[PDB]
DNA sequence: CATCGGGCATCGCGTGACAAG
DNA sequence: GCTTGTCACGCGATGCCCGAT
């Protein structure tokens, strides 16, 4: 087939694929507009969505409609604080469908004093000095629920909103601001605990084991996952590997899993000495399923 | 003139007239075709179709006039906090919306975006995936065409009833709305020019880190001082390098040498970064005094190429985990 | 209550000029 | 210097409207 040919053979569908995106998206404005529906030509129905989109009406969608559909695909709230003292400059409405508390909980308040204490510190370092993203757990006896926030860090004040002189932000003169959304959310594993049974490196293997992420267990205490009955047995086991280092020592207990549910556990645990010093690192412990 | 020009005039004039209520700015307009005119027409009826149905502000005691300016763009807040950006897409594979940052992350014009097919922005290995999350919560990973190759995101979102779209059937009866897929969309996660760093660290006999120079403080993400309150190095170290460390420790006792070794040590942010060290010993009076380590970080690649060629076969050498560190 | 030819309007087809990439 | 796409235009086949049968 000569090229030519062909060549106008492609162009004629293209002009034909066009004209039919043409008419389709001309029927479209027909089913979209509200008189249409209730059979006018291309022209009457060109005129009455002209008549309709001036009607309706910068942006494709308004800030209501954005926050609608952000909203609709993931939840979270968005709340806009100070990086120096933490201090809430702005929260909006979807903190009451989140954590169940008002504005008024979260408006003149600091960041710090919504989360959890033990994530205080933690909070500083995403405050001090683009992007930024973390996990703390914000309040609601008192109750917490595990919040991940990610956002960024935003020079203050903002562009195009006004600060009048009487405003209460007159007078603080924040530099930055964090602006975020929070949103609500047969095998063994080796591990490295202190001398008191803290979790201080966990293998990824444990999900499989146990059913928690490695953050899940790193910082708690080993024998907070223990049984009762097995809990002073855990605790003489790492109290005595400590005094017979080099010495392997197993110890079998009941572990509580990511359901809550008891797993029978087959730890064996060592101490790594220092080749200097010969003092005791941490404790070496391979914790396998029964 | 003639019927056929004075026709097509007509239609063009009223083509202009749907170009000019486009809510684009006008440096967008001018550079639209008739075609995605129309597309575009279509899409802004049926996204305020749609709102009209869904939708419809600071607590009353809480209303100050920042605090209402802030409200008034809340949604472009949100939006620049995602990370992301917005993707709404029928169960015709349609982009319903896009927001605006797609630009930012994939270099697509929004306006070229909407109402469009979706696996047109999709690698093809992934679009079989995709229309299985289109047909209630959503939580997967595409690869997106990336004008910035391609790009890996992890989709976030549910399917909701798109209400208000008229599709009408056979009979010229209305259908009930299908579902679409709200989503957002972001990057995934897991060295530069530190791969030129050259970092020295001044240790106790026992690997304590009493010093650290600039570099290290870049590398490690710890300030002098916080370095040396977390015990010797030993809790620096990842364990499954624990022992080759601890051999090359023993060597470096027993030479003063410890030669190149590549391990695994533990920055600020708990992440992991390879370096190959060489730990020397000082000694003072001929008896020794401190240890100086002369290191240089390496990519995670070449660092597990390292750890597959270890001469050593020591336990727990392919382990994998997180770790903290405390003073 | 129709039916019937006028002349202009609608509309789909193919092709050519022209340009962005 | 090739490719894909946009826009206009010529051109008939029907469409609508409507005096005139
Ligand atoms: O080269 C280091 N840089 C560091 C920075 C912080 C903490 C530790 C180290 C290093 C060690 N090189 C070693 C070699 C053999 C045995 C132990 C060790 C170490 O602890």
């Amino acid at each position: 087939m000569d090229k030519e040919r062909l060549a106008r053979e492609n162009h004629s569908e293209i002009e034909r694929r066009r004209r039919n995106k043409m008419t389709a998206y001309i029927t479209e404005l027909s089913d979209m507009v509200p008189t249409c529906s209730a059979k006018p030509d291309k022209l009457t129905i060109l005129r009455m969505a002209v008549s309709h989109m001036k009607s309706l009406r910068p942006s494709f969608l308004t800030d209501q409609e954005l926050k609608h559909l952000i909203l609709e695909a993931a939840d979270g709230f968005l709340f806009i604080v100070s990086c120096e003292t933490g201090r809430v400059v702005y929260v909006s409405d979807s903190v009451t469908p989140v954590l169940n508390q008002p504005q008024s909980e979260w408006f003149g308040s600091t960041l710090y004093d919504q989360v959890h204490p033990d994530d205080v510190d933690k909070l500083r370092e995403q405050l001090s000095t683009s992007r930024r993203s973390f996990i703390c757990r914000m309040r609601c006896e008192p109750h917490f629920v595990v919040v991940h926030c990610t956002g960024y860090i935003k020079a203050w004040p903002p562009a195009g909103v006004s600060l009048p002189d009487d405003d209460p932000e007159a007078g603080q003169g924040s530099k930055f601001c964090l602006v975020a959304i929070g949103r609500l959310q047969p095998t063994e594993f080796i591990s490295r605990h202190n001398i008191e049974g803290i979790f201080t490196f966990v293998d990824h293997r444990c999900v499989a084991t146990v059913g928690y992420q490695p953050q899940e267990l790193l910082g708690k205490n080993i024998v907070e996952f223990c049984h009762p009955e097995d809990q002073q047995l855990l605790r003489d086991s790492f109290q005595q590997v400590v005094k017979l280092k080099g010495q392997v020592l197993s110890v079998m207990f009941r572990f509580r899993s990511k359901n809550q549910e008891w797993l029978w556990m087959r730890t064996s645990s060592f101490t790594f000495q220092n080749p200097y010093s010969d003092e005791i690192e941490y404790i070496i412990c391979t914790n396998t399923n029964v | 003139s003639n019927p056929s020009k004075r026709h097509r005039d007509r239609l063009n004039t009223e083509l202009d007239r749907l170009a000019s209520l486009l809510p684009f700015p006008q440096d967008v307009i001018n550079k639209l075709d008739k075609l995605s005119v129309l597309r575009l027409s279509v899409s802004y009826l049926r996204a305020k179709s749609f709102f009209d149905v869904s939708l419809k502000g600071v607590q009353d005691n809480c209303r100050t006039k920042f605090r209402e300016g802030l409200n008034l763009q809340e949604g472009e807040f949100l939006l620049q906090a995602l990370n992301g950006f917005v993707l709404v897409v029928t169960t015709d594979a349609l982009v319903f919306y896009a927001s605006s940052t797609i630009q930012d992350y994939l270099g697509f014009q929004q306006s070229d975006v909407i109402h469009q097919s979706v696996y047109e922005l999709i690698h093809t290995e992934d679009r079989a995936e995709f229309q299985r999350q289109l047909h209630m919560e959503r939580c997967f990973v595409c690869r997106l065409r990336c004008l910035l190759g391609f790009l890996a995101m992890n989709f976030q979102g549910r399917l909701k009833y798109l209400h208000g779209q008229n599709k009408k059937g056979k009979d010229g009866s209305i259908l009930p709305p299908q579902l679409a897929l709200f989503a957002i969309a972001t990057p995934l996660q897991p060295e530069i020019r530190t791969k030129n760093f050259i970092f020295r660290t001044k240790h106790k006999l026992d690997f304590t880190p009493t010093g650290c120079d600039a570099k290290g403080k870049i590398v490690l993400g710890y300030t002098e001082a916080e370095l040396c309150m977390r015990g010797t190095g030993y809790q620096f170290i990842h364990a499954a390098d624990m022992l080759y460390c601890a051999e090359y420790h023993v060597r470096m006792i027993k030479t003063g040498e410890s030669g190149m070794i590549v391990f695994r040590l533990l920055t600020k942010d708990n992440r992991w970064t390879w370096v190959q060290s060489n730990a020397r010993l000082v000694y003072k009076n001929g008896r020794p005094d401190y240890i100086i380590a002369t290191q240089r970080p390496l990519t995670d690649e070449e660092g597990k190429e390292h750890l597959r060629k270890r001469t050593l076969k020591l336990p727990f050498m392919f382990a994998t985990g997180e770790a903290v560190l405390y003073e």
